[PDB]
């Protein structure tokens, strides 16, 4: 199925597939009460999470894979995840972070938990380049779906012909991603160097998605 | 902790 | 600004022209006599690599403090694709250097260590898959250099505001290049936006190894 | 070796 797909149904299904906006636990008509910033954020991110999980499941290409391979891209990917929708949705909020719609956290909240504030700063950069870049939601769910395939595709088995069929899938849908970022950038003006450009744009700011992802589980795992 | 992750995932796939 | 009036046949030879020197081990093993090996190469590399980036066009034309910040973000991101590169024709192996070459096996004899020699051996294996050429190497290896480091300057100030504009722009020139080698060989339109995607994507597994090897370094010491 | 990384490469920029 997932390599049948036209460049305007891969966007579909994509932008169909979204999780939904989750709200926080914070009740703003109690602002002296005593708050758990990690708290409230745990609770956050546990219940994105399974959310996550059943957005991965539609995602095309994901069910073609094995069960345990499913398992590692999401275990690879997760953090990735959360934060290019944070950041994503933080776009329209410079210098803030909306973890929640009724959670905007300014910058300086970065510094109520030890470590935190390097991380925080990093996001808001990437909300920044996302800003001035205008990243489309189409665009956002193109990523977001890399991230997903890409992370864990090269720290499967190797040299196991089941891990050559795998990475062989995972890389025909990623084609067929590319093909529907261009065809968005195409179908917007852009011309061919432009959009060579922006793509390449685009993929660059994955690797600080990684980035910070990494050390983000170092300072989690360090909590 | 890497348990819980693992665990959490496996059920969301399944049904 | 030389950098940016460069032809994409231009900016190849600079980049080819500017190419590090391949080192030489002084190569029984142990963790310690391993790592002794490693850890001399790794710092004798790291001194021509400092050499080598200020070859690479736009490189000089930043402050001090942000050419610091860059090599400081991402010299074992390009150790690394050295490493993956040199390994290309040598399946099973990495080619620390001509007369070091080692496999999954001596990785065992430092704790902590083959779980990143599996990547490295991934991703030499992707390279060999794609038939990387020199000349797109070279280019990835730039990317690398340039794009590490530029979403952790200072921020909301005029100076990196320029800065990191500068940088973009070098970055726009070494994608035209590489379109271009791609073109050059017969790629139709598809294929080399794919391709371009395929190389681009490689490099978050490049920056994910370096992480893992800072953190697998640091527990060393 | 964090402070020595930064020195190495100061040393190698400015000549
Ligand atoms: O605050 C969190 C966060 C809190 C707890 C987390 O994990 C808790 C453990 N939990 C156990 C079951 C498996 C899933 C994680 C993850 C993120 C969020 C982030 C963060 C920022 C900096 C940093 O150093 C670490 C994390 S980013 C983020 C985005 C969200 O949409 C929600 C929460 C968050
Ligand atoms: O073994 C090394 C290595 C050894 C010592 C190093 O650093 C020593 C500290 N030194 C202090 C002064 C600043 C520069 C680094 C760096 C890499 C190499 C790598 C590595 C692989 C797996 C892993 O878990 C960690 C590292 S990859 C690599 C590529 C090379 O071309 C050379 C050495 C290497």
């Amino acid at each position: 199925l997932a390599l049948s797909l036209t460049a305007d149904q891969m966007v579909s299904a994509l932008l169909d597939a979204e999780p939904p906006i989750l709200y926080s636990e914070y009740d703003p008509t109690r602002p002296f009460s005593e708050a758990s910033m990690m708290g409230l954020l745990t609770n956050l991110a546990d219940r994105e999470l399974v959310h996550m999980i059943n957005w991965a499941k539609r995602v095309p290409g994901f069910v073609d894979l094995t069960l345990h391979d499913q398992v590692h891209l999401l275990e690879c990917a997760w953090l990735e995840i959360l934060m290019i929708g944070l950041v994503w949705r933080s776009m329209e909020h410079p210098g803030k972070l909306l973890f929640a719609p009724n959670l905007l956290l300014d910058r300086n909240q970065g510094k109520c938990v030890e470590g935190m504030v390097e991380i925080f700063d990093m996001l808001l950069a990437t909300s920044s380049r996302f800003r001035m870049m205008n990243l489309q939601g189409e665009e956002f769910v193109c990523l977001k779906s890399i991230i997903l395939l890409n992370s864990g595709v090269y720290t499967f088995l190797s040299s196991t012909l089941k891990s050559l069929e795998e990475k062989d899938h995972i890389h025909r849908v990623l084609d067929k991603i590319t093909d529907t970022l261009i065809h968005l950038m195409a179908k917007a003006g852009l011309t061919l160097q432009q959009q060579h450009q922006r793509l390449a744009q685009l993929l660059l700011i994955l690797s600080h998605i990684r980035h910070m992802s990494n050390k983000g589980m170092e300072h989690l795992y360090s909590m | 902790d890497a348990f819980q992750l693992r665990q959490l995932i496996l059920r969301g796939l399944q049904d």
